[PDB]
């Protein structure tokens, strides 16, 4: 119960950001990075190695 | 481009090895062994990490045994590894129904090994899988219910003190908690000191399981 | 005295997080267009294997990947053109996983007979043999990850992950507080952090170096199965065994999304990403595997070839293809 | 090709034997079969018989019956028919055709007389060969002819001058005496408005006996 | 010698039935036949020991089946295919006809090495089905088409043509059919009757569920094979008999035992129909394969 | 077994014009399968029978189109469409449905032409005949039409009877005409008894009874 007790308090203390913001960080991170996806845009078969 | 017909060659080679490996494999037999009260594992290895592979031959025959009384784990996360082995081995001690679980008295342990044989013969995993049933110590338990009676662990017996009569109905008990009565087999033999003996009686019923087997690969049925 | 502590302490964070949820994700991300339905047809079939397959890894090369099967072999594929480039036999038939290194010299086993194996690819006569074996663990190994050529990181049933030390063989750190199995684990893009999602359906995030547990996300109802981080590093998914997947948020510190249906009963078994973040794969009991969508939870697409449950799954690290593995023992290449 | 060839003419006597032969050629003969047909002279065709040339399965006319026998030479691709006990009546024409079809299954009779051999002349009669007697007709445009009597066997080819005259010509067909041999005439017309100058002879041909008898005819 | 036997036939009885049994064999046999490949060359699995089996039968089955139509049109109005397929028709029939009868022996001889001797015998199998299957199903049967190629060929007559193996004499007919039923009956009703029946007399007294399920299925193969068989083979050896002269009752007997003959060879044809249903649609397994195989 | 009959017996055609030659059978010629197996024959002089249809309708190659066949049950028959030069001779009609085959009585197929009158000559008997111990004399007939012709021998006005042979030659390939010769064969005592001798000719396309006549010594 000790440890328990410890544990808590050390992820208690740390800063926390609004949801909003992470949100848009990753649907900027998508956007930027959705040019060269192979996955979602599909390559030419002159550049596909399969 | 010799290297491109090198690694084809490579790749038909180590291609080629596989299906003698796999042949050798699915000649064999591999047995899985179970027990609630004392691990289950006292008998049966001396007669011949986590996991205890024993390896013996009998009769142009080769035999694996699986001991998975070493994993304490939780039993649903590992369980399906072993679907498809020819058959489950499980040990009951006879001398376990007067006595109690060590960690509580209000639990006979006879029960708590009936209750782990329900669990494993009506698993979804072993809806083919045979099972093979071992009753252990039937000296002790034969010199034990004259002194003390059989009526602690069943309020429903109704019988003679004696030691065929009081066999059969466990036996029948253990035979009854099975459900699956159209897909598989239980086989009951009370343990022998004469290893050889006990040791055919494995032979035969794995030789039944085999030969149901090819009767559904075959397509008699 | 203690305990009452302790659930006050769980109260005041329970307290900060709620007033940290300004906006939900789908809200914000309702402008954004659906993208195209996802269809992809199997480029490759693999086979050789004569047994269940339960584990998969891919190379940093995008090329050779290694699979993990019940027959006690472990393959080094070819992509490009299906050629076996190895076969390593296994000593203990009973595998769970596997993982092959960033170097390309080393794989790595593990399974029910608690040890790990280091298996040496690059030897000087060209034969493969047993580099290390690792030992330690009380209960069956899960899950195991390469840090570099010389450290490992694997996670077992006895509710502990540990670092280990090739050379050496020894146990370096320990991470402890669990409280059932630990069943997946998932290192950083950057290798300084990582998390593993328990049977406690619960998940944490761990230190490399620090050996502390840092932060404790909740909210599953059964076993969770499957973890990855998001390419970034901000953030994982995990899929659990209730049929449902969910995404979290380590600044945010607490669930985003979640993506199910209500045609959905089944478990699911491996998770995995997309080069941008874009299509959150997954894998399913029901022999399906299903392409989510990270930001608006609509499917987008099936995957339907294997006529038994998948198991293993994964991402090449260019994004030109996507391996699955399942228990019919096929193994096959999507684009 | 799909033609079959018999044997030549025959003279015999009453109570004797014969037998003709039917050689076929051009096409599998051990497909069909082979049926004997006859026409006696100013009397409608009949029936006498079928072969198989193929495990020799033989029928008989119910007249016929007894009389008469069929074997065939499946080697030299050729059938027979033997006669026995010949009367006067016997003397006609004997044909042969394939008739029916056969084989391991198809077991027929139903298909057509289609190729129809040349058939050979039969005949019977209680005599010899005899040389024939050839006499000048005299008479009183006017008419001319040479008189042939009591000869035996047919034929006999009669000419006028050695054949240097065709025009006008008209030779009679043979008819049988109640004696037992043939008779026949032939008689050529010229006009009488130089009947004297011209001459005419005939130059008959007895084959059987290589007789020519040369007669010169006037008034 | 002796007077001559000439065939007689009925103009329904050989225009109306007759074309309809081979229509609704034809029809049948060639969807059985087609599903049984289809879902054995679709499963992606492997090819167990019998997998291996079912499709040479399903193969020589299909070689049968093509033949039909050229037997209905031949008996309808008569034969316009010219002295080529005169040959080939028989050439099909025969190797068809021969090795679909040699595969059912080679079944049996598998299904008793895998129940009887059920732990040493996984390598007989083996060898077997991947070796000796061509030695002693397919070669026998293309050499014994020989006959097909000689003595087979299209005669004319009037304006109708038949087809039929033309013979010189009556002997090579006896010769042949006694060949033929040495072949189709005695060698593989032998094998075939004394596997199944030491199977089932080890599969009687058990009380079990599957054991008692299987005894049916086999005693239903037993029984399948010689009522469909026999009473062919039965008017062909009289029908031989009277050919050597040893049965003398009259001319209306040979007609009446030609048409016993020819209504009960049409019966013999359902065969390549009566195979995939006993061989393929009766086994659990099977049926698995071909539900996996619908999607 | 089946009789069949056919008619007219003769049947003369003049060019240009239709011939129609009928036979019908005793029973019904339907055989189980169903068809009707019944095929003609035509037999030209000096050759064998030739097929010209079967199976009633049908006509095998190498016929000219003109002779066509119908009809079916137990009535049916030939009809020639156009008649030529080449298609004079006799003609048959055979069924093969039955055990055994038959054939018709045959009809002759004559052509016909304008009747002409006949030159009617005499020839005496010569010496040679007279010393070898045989009298024959001959009535000639010559270039006439048609076939009929009534020639009876009047010695001393008195009628013999049973003693004459009568010869008909075939048609003449030029003009279509007959010749007909009447034989009187005596011995020497009856000729000797008789001295006058000549032949009574009735002729269709004759007016009158013409008749010629002859007396020992004057010829
Ligand atoms: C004309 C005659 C010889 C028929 C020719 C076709 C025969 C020879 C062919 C047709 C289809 C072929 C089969 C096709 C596929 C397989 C599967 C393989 O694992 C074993 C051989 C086997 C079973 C083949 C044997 C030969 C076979 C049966």
């Amino acid at each position: 119960a000790r440890k328990l007790v410890e544990q808590l308090k050390m992820e208690a203390n740390i800063d926390r950001i609004k949801v909003s913001k992470a949100a848009a960080d990753l649907m900027a991170y998508c956007e930027a990075h959705a040019k060269e996806d192979p996955l979602l845009t599909p390559v030419p078969a002159s550049e596909n190695p399969f | 481009s010799a290297e491109d017909k090198a690694a084809v060659e490579r790749s038909k080679m180590i291609d080629r090895n596989l299906r003698e490996d796999g042949e050798k494999a699915a000649r064999e037999v591999k047995l899985l062994l179970l027990g609630a009260g004392e691990s289950g594992k006292c008998t049966i290895v001396k007669q011949m990490t986590g996991i205890v592979e024993t390896h013996f031959t009998f009769k142009d025959l080769h035999f694996k045994m699986f001991d998975v009384t070493a994993q304490r784990s939780e039993r649903k996360k590992w369980i399906h590894c072993f679907e498809g082995v020819t058959a489950i081995i499980f040990c009951v001690a006879l001398s376990d129904y007067d006595l109690v679980l060590a960690e509580d008295e209000e639990m006979n342990r006879m029960h708590a090994s009936m209750k782990l044989f329900d669990s494993i013969c009506n698993n979804k995993w072993f809806t083919d899988t045979s099972i093979i049933l071992f009753l252990n110590k039937k000296d002790l338990f034969e010199e034990k219910i004259k002194k003390s009676p059989l009526t602690i662990c069943y309020p429903e017996y109704a019988g003679s003190n004696t030691y065929e009569e009081a066999a059969a109905y466990i036996q029948c008990q253990f035979e009854d908690l099975n459900k699956r009565k159209d897909t598989k087999e239980i086989y009951t033999h009370f343990t022998c000191s004469t290893d050889t003996k006990n040791v055919q009686f494995v032979f035969d019923a794995v030789t039944d399981v085999i030969i149901k087997n090819n009767l559904k690969d075959c397509g008699l049925f | 005295q203690l305990r009452q502590e302790a659930e006050q302490l769980k109260n005041q964070i329970r307290d900060a997080r709620k007033a940290c949820a300004d906006a939900t994700l789908s809200q914000i991300t309702n402008n954004i267009d659906p993208v195209g339905r996802i269809q992809m047809r199997t480029r490759r079939t693999l086979r050789g294997h004569l047994a269940k397959i339960y584990a998969m890894h891919w190379g940093t090369d995008s090329r050779l990947l290694v699979s993990a099967s019940q027959d006690g072999k472990l393959i080094i594929w070819d992509s490009y053109t299906t050629n076996k480039v190895h076969a390593i036999p296994l000593r203990s038939s009973w595998v769970m996983t596997c993982a092959y290194a960033p170097s390309g010299n080393y794989v790595a086993c593990g399974g029910l007979d608690n040890i790990c194996s280091i298996y040496n690819l690059k030897t000087r006569e060209g034969n493969v043999r047993v580099s290390r074996e690792l030992a330690g663990h009380t209960g069956y190994l899960s899950c195991c990850r390469f840090l570099d050529d010389n450290q490992i990181v694997t996670s077992s049933g006895d509710t502990t992950c540990a670092l280990w030390d090739i050379e050496t063989g020894q146990q370096t750190t320990t991470f402890t507080g669990h409280t059932g199995d630990v069943m997946s684990l998932s290192l950083a893009p950057d290798t300084r952090l990582f998390v593993s999602g328990a049977c406690d359906a619960s998940a944490k995030l761990w230190d490399v170096r620090e050996g502390m547990c840092r932060q404790t996300f909740t909210g599953h109802e059964s076993d969770i199965n499957a973890i990855c981080f998001f390419p970034n590093g901000n953030a994982f998914a995990t899929g659990s065994d209730d049929a449902t997947c969910r995404l979290f948020d380590l600044r945010a510190d607490q669930e985003l999304m979640t993506y199910s249906h209500d045609n959905i009963i089944c478990g699911i078994t491996s998770v995995s990403f997309s080069k941008s973040g874009r299509l959150l794969l997954a894998g399913y009991d029901d022999f399906n595997c299903n392409v989510w969508d990270a930001l608006k939870a609509d499917r987008a697409g099936v995957l339907a070839g294997h006529d038994n449950r998948v198991s293993c799954l994964g991402v090449t690290d260019d994004g030109m293809a996507v391996a699955t593995g399942s228990w019919d023992s096929f193994l096959k290449i999507w684009n | 090709q799909v033609q079959l060839v018999q044997s030549g003419a025959e003279v015999k006597k009453p109570g004797a034997s014969v037998k003709v032969s039917c050689k076929a050629s051009g096409y599998t003969f051990t497909s069909y079969g082979i049926s004997w047909v006859r026409q006696a002279p100013g009397q409608g065709i009949e029936w006498m018989g079928w072969i198989s040339t193929y495990n020799g399965n033989r029928n008989y006319a119910q007249k016929v019956q007894g009389r008469v026998t069929m074997t065939t030479d499946r080697s030299t691709s050729t059938a027979y028919m033997d006669l026995r006990s010949l009367r006067s009546d016997d003397t006609a024409v004997y044909y042969c055709a394939r008739h029916g079809i056969t084989g391991a299954r198809n077991y027929y009779y139903h298909y057509g007389m289609d190729v129809w051999g040349q058939g050979t002349t039969v005949t019977v009669s209680s005599a010899s060969t005899k040389g024939p007697s050839v006499f000048p007709l005299a008479p009183c445009t006017a008419a001319l002819g040479c008189l042939v009597k009591d000869y035996f066997p047919e034929p006999v080819t009669v000419s006028w001058n050695s054949g240097a005259l065709t025009s006008g010509v008209h030779t009679f067909p043979a008819v049988l005496q109640s004696s037992g041999l043939y008779s026949l005439s032939s008689v050529v017309t010229v006009p009488s408005s130089s009947l004297g100058t011209k001459t005419y002879t005939c130059n008959v041909d007895h084959k059987p006996s290589n007789t020519k008898v040369d007669k010169r005819v006037e008034s | 010698m002796k007077e001559p036997c000439f065939r007689e036939e009925n103009a329904n009885f050989n225009k109306i039935f007759l074309p309809t049994i081979y229509s609704i064999i034809f029809l049948t046999g060639i969807v059985g036949n087609g599903l049984v490949i289809l879902v054995m060359g679709y499963q992606k699995k492997l090819r167990s020991m019998t997998d291996k089996y079912r499709l040479h039968l399903s193969v020589a089955d299909l070689l049968f089946v093509i033949t039909l139509p050229f037997w209905a049109v031949d008996a309808v109005a008569n034969w316009y295919f010219g002295n080529f397929l005169c040959k080939a028709v028989h050439v099909i029939y025969t190797v068809s006809l021969y090795s679909s009868v040699l595969i059912l022996a080679f079944i049996s001889l598998d299904r008793y090495l895998a129940i009887v001797h059920a732990t040493n015998s996984q390598r007989p199998r083996k060898l077997l089905a991947e070796k000796v299957v061509y030695v002693g199903v397919w070669i026998p049967a293309l050499l014994l088409t020989i006959p097909d190629f000689i003595f087979a060929n299209v005669s004319e007559a009037d304006d109708r043509y038949i087809c039929d193996r033309f013979y010189p004499n009556d002997l090579w007919v006896v010769v042949f059919q006694f060949q033929h039923i040495m072949v189709g009956l005695i060698l593989p009703g032998i094998v075939i009757l004394s596997c199944y029946c030491i199977i089932i007399s080890k599969l009687s007294h058990s009380k079990g569920h599957q054991k008692r399920k299987a005894l049916k299925t086999t005693v239903i193969l037993i029984l399948a094979f010689f009522a469909c068989w026999l009473p062919y083979y039965i008017g062909i050896s009289i029908d031989s008999f009277i050919l050597l002269e040893i049965i003398k009752q009259g001319c209306e007997f040979e007609n009446t035992v030609h048409k016993w003959i020819s209504i009960t060879e049409a019966l013999a044809f359902f065969h390549c129909c009566l195979n995939p249903i006993l061989y393929a649609f009766l086994g659990a397994k099977f049926k698995t394969s071909a539900q996996h195989a619908l999607t | 077994d089946v009789v069949m009959t056919q008619s007219p017996l003769s049947l003369p055609v003049t060019l240009g014009q239709p011939a129609s030659i009928s036979c019908r059978s005793s029973q019904s010629l339907v055989y189980t399968d169903g068809n009707t197996y019944l095929n003609w024959f035509q037999q030209r002089p000096g050759q064998s029978p030739r097929r010209l249809i079967y199976k009633v309708s049908n006509r095998d190659s190498g016929v000219p189109d003109r002779f066509s066949g119908s009809g079916s049950g137990t009535d049916f028959t030939l009809k020639i469409s156009r008649v030529e030069a080449e298609d004079v001779g006799f003609y048959y009609c055979m069924q093969n449905t039955h055990w055994p085959l038959t054939f018709g009585g045959g009809t002759k197929v004559e052509i016909k032409r304008t009747v002409a009158a006949p030159s009617v000559f005499i020839f005496p008997p010569s010496d040679e005949q007279l010393k070898s111990g045989t009298a024959s004399v001959v009535c000639l007939l010559n270039n006439f039409y048609p076939r009929e012709a009534k020639v009876q021998w009047k010695v001393d006005n008195a009628l013999q009877s049973g003693n004459s042979q009568e010869s008909v030659t075939e048609q003449d390939s030029k003009d279509s005409t007959y010749s007909l010769s009447s034989t009187l064969t005596l011995s020497k005592a009856d000729y000797e008894k008789h001295k006058v001798y000549a032949c009574e000719v009735t002729h269709q396309g004759l007016s009158s009874p013409v008749t010629k006549s002859f007396n020992r010594g004057e010829c």
